[PDB]
RNA sequence: AGGAGGUAAAAAUGCCAA
RNA sequence: UAAUACGUAGGGUCCGAGCGUUGUCCGGAAUUACUGGGCGUAAAGAGCUCGUAGGUGGUUUGUCGCGUUGUUCGUGAAAACUCA
RNA sequence: CGCAGAUAUCAGGAGGAACACCGGUGGCGAAGGCGGGUCUCUGGGCAGUAACUGACGCUGAGGAGCGAAAGCGUGGGGAGCGAACAGGAUUAGAUACCCUGGUAGUCCACGCCGUAAACGGUGGGUACUAGGUGUGGGUUUCCUUCCUUGGGAUCCGUGCCGUAGCUAACGCAUUAAGUACCCCGCCUGGGGAGUACGGCCGCAAGGCUAAAACUCAAAGGAAUUGACGGGGGCCCGCACAAGCGGCGGAGC
């Protein structure tokens, strides 16, 4: 069954990016609209809007393309999967890329950049890796 | 490919009294015919032979004529 | 373009380099 | 019976109070793959289901702070390892 | 086997087994598997409404059940076929292929066994990723005659072809071997060996669990170029066929 929403959106997302589609439409819900919001902000994703439907609120994702054909979006990982969970210290952060990508972590203080989590202070769980 | 002739509205109900309607679909030999060559539907060729069979089976149709 | 019919008694082995 | 692979010579190379052989462990070995592998045909999907323990879990509100994370104190003997 | 009246043909009777044509790359079933007809009892699936419950889901170590054929036990039945077994024929020899017979078995009832190239050689669940064309089951809008595979949309099933992607290659490609998450089984060079000993199960045949010594420097998968085939297709040559003259016998 549906064991773990996230990793769907994530498939969902590369999936799309791969087939060149441009808006990409979930189940919606606030751990996936926070994801969405750290996206949007670090660029990789255009825009993203929340549309009511039959049975509850729906995700819309516009994606980003490059003039020249280019795909905003390389890679897109999940890391802390049920079962086999991942918690960072704050000394031990995880780089993308050598740090060209992010990685979204969640924190007491909410979904934070690698960066903002190195900034303050905090650590929490590794989510997962876009680049 | 040739219409269902059952399956229309007007078709007829399908049984085994009714001695020249399942006649049109026994060849010469007292054989069966094919779907094929006949143009009914899966359901209705099903029906037909086994209405034709318990004809057979009450002599009003004959065992290899 | 589709398609039918007919068509074999027996016959073993051969050394290990270049 | 015309060897740079055997033996001896010349010559050369590598080390140098050492130079080789054996034994044993690690590496190379992503060759037990946590990092970091696989199963159509190379080894590898139970003949097929039901179900116990176990593992795993859809959307959302409140509470706990066990897991998680931050800080501070104590402890982590000395020697060892690394920097000066 | 017949001439003791066969084979053939006609009529009647007895019995057993399998169900022609429908019948197919079509249906159902979890898998083995399942088509003569009728009746009785009974399982699952699919579609629409969405009235109800409100996460009750998924997988599943061991375990339990089912599980082709052959085989086993007890009791029936026994037409056709037919291991073993007899002759015949072929051959150098035929314990084989071919022929003529022919027991167990194949069939029924009730029980054992529990293996198969039990194969899609592809564990179960879920979501997403261009399409085109068949066919099986069901709902619906528009041409509408509203006759009509008219055409469209949607759900479920089953084939073919095909992008992206994957693959060592062959190929897979919305029924994935593609991108992902959860649970289970399994693999770690070839022989020895699915064997020995021990244990469990079985009436037995045997099944399941399952090594080590020793030994090899490979065993393998896919594809390529040749060669070969008592494989196919198309052709030739005194190759055969149609003829003439010889050699093999004699002396030199
Ligand atoms: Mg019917
Ligand atoms: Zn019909």
């Amino acid at each position: 069954t549906m064991t773990d929403p996230i990793a769907d959106f994530l498939t969902r997302l590369r999936n799309a990016n791969s087939a060149y589609h441009d808006e990409v439409t979930l189940p919606h819900s606030k751990l996936k609209a926070n994801i969405a919001e750290i996206l949007k902000r670090e660029g990789y994703i255009s825009d993203y809007r929340t549309e009511d439907a039959r049975v509850g609120k729906s995700l819309v994702v516009q994606l980003k393309y490059g003039p020249s054909r280019e795909r905003s979006i390389a890679g897109l990982r999940r890391v802390s999967k049920p079962g086999l969970r991942v918690y960072a210290k704050s000394t031990n952060l995880p780089r993308v890329l050598g740090g060209l990508g992010v990685a979204i972590i969640s924190t007491s203080s909410g979904l934070l950049t690698d960066r903002q989590a190195a900034r303050q202070g905090v650590g929490g769980e590794v989510l997962a890796y876009v680049w | 490919t040739r219409k269902c002739v059952f399956c229309s509205k007007k078709g007829q109900t399908i049984d085994y009294k009714d001695t020249a309607l399942l006649r049109t679909y026994i060849s010469e030999r007292g054989k069966i015919r094919a779907r094929r060559v006949t143009g009914n539907c899966v359901q209705h060729q099903r029906d037909i032979a086994v209405a034709v069979k318990n004809a057979r089976e009450v002599a009003l149709l004959p065992f290899g004529s």
